[PDB]
């Protein structure tokens, strides 16, 4: 690092991700589709590119879990916290955890996996929460009337561009 | 961290502690636990009498639902609805923490008197979408967000999910 205090960012443009486990809420193909669409959201605005691993340890480990699951921050059952993630770095850093006590959906009926995943991947790329209620990095879940017109807000774009270009 | 914030009644009925307090000073982070804590001067307690409260604990970072106090006024009273874990008061980003004066009078009557009436039997069910599914007569469907209301929505600011009779809760005025 050349700057101190450091920039919460990956020191590399190309990152790896692995969907270690899956939720029973959806077909596994729907889980992958939601995840790679959530990664595309950030890919088309930044130099970042993502490769999917199926074994080993990847930069961004995506896991579904309920309540206690091996980190400092246990989930709280249905409701409230739907997911959390970690800033870039080694080990648990960069990983995204999704509370499976929620019911994840491909559409906006229940809790849309793609919407939450795109937010948490934002955290895994180094982004903080936004005060703009329209921004994806807004912490509170906002279900959309139709995912057809989901747009990355300018605040999210500028934040991820100031990190990666 | 993505949150479905609770209705003030749900926050009161699911929280072990509900207090009014002033946040004094900056937070202290400990990376061994992964948690920070804020020193607080409790001024009034509505719930959690068994725990007698000088500190409130929350995750260290935004991404794992840490609560970050944005107010700079040290005298500002805040309603805190939190959970007792290892005798320590814990809150998150989802937790109902709001300036006491910013609450509606109905919300203040709820925390002080009325919300406890609906805790035993009623349930505020959050509606992510329309059509919303009602799972039992003791559920009140919270539709503030689908009307773009959020925290300030009419149901959160003026209504409580209260029982009308055994097996039936509906939204009810708080005044
Ligand atoms: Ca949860
Ligand atoms: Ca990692
Ligand atoms: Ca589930
Ligand atoms: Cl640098
Ligand atoms: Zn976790
Ligand atoms: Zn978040």
């Amino acid at each position: 690092f050349r700057t101190f205090p450091g920039i919460p960012k990956w020191r590399k443009t190309h990152l790896t991700y692995r969907i270690v486990n899956y939720t029973p809420d959806l077909p596994k193909d729907a889980v992958d589709s939601a995840v790679e669409k959530a990664l595309k959201v950030w890919e088309e605005v930044t130099p970042l590119t993502f490769s999917r691993l199926y074994e080993g340890e990847a930069d961004i480990m995506i896991s579904f879990a309920v309540r206690e699951h091996g980190d400092f921050y246990p989930f709280d059952g249905p409701g409230n916290v739907l997911a959390h993630a970690y800033a870039p770095g080694p080990g648990i850093n960069g990983d995204a955890h999704f509370d499976d006590d929620e019911q994840w959906t491909k559409d906006t009926t229940g809790t849309n996996l793609f919407l939450v995943a795109a937010h948490e991947i934002g955290h895994s790329l180094g982004l903080f929460h936004s005060a703009n209620t329209e921004a994806l990095m807004y912490p509170l879940y906002h279900s959309l009337t139709d995912l057809t017109r989901f747009r990355l807000s300018q605040d999210d774009i500028n934040g991820i561009q100031s990190l990666y270009g | 961290c993505t949150c479905v914030p609770p209705h003030p009644q749900t926050a009161f009925c699911n929280s072990d502690l509900v207090i009014r307090a002033k946040f004094v000073g900056t937070p202290e982070v400990n990376q061994t636990t992964g948690y920070q804590r804020y020193e607080i001067k409790m001024t009034k307690m509505y719930k959690g009498f068994q725990a007698l409260i000088r500190f409130v604990y929350t995750p260290a970072s935004y991404s794992v639902c840490g609560y970050f106090h944005r107010s700079h006024n040290r005298s500002e009273e805040f309603l805190i609805a939190g959970k007792l874990q290892d005798g320590l008061l814990h809150i998150t980003t989802c937790s109902f923490v709001a300036p006491w004066n910013s609450l509606s009078l109905a919300q203040r009557r709820g925390f002080t008197k009325t919300y406890t009436v609906g805790c035993e039997e009623c349930t505020v069910f959050p509606c992510n979408s329309i059509p919303c599914k009602l799972q039992s007569g003791t559920h009140c469907l919270w539709t503030d967000q689908l009307l773009q209301g959020l925290e300030k929505g009419f149901q959160s600011r003026h209504l409580a999910c209260l029982p009308r009779e055994p097996g039936l809760c509906t939204w009810q005025s708080l005044r």
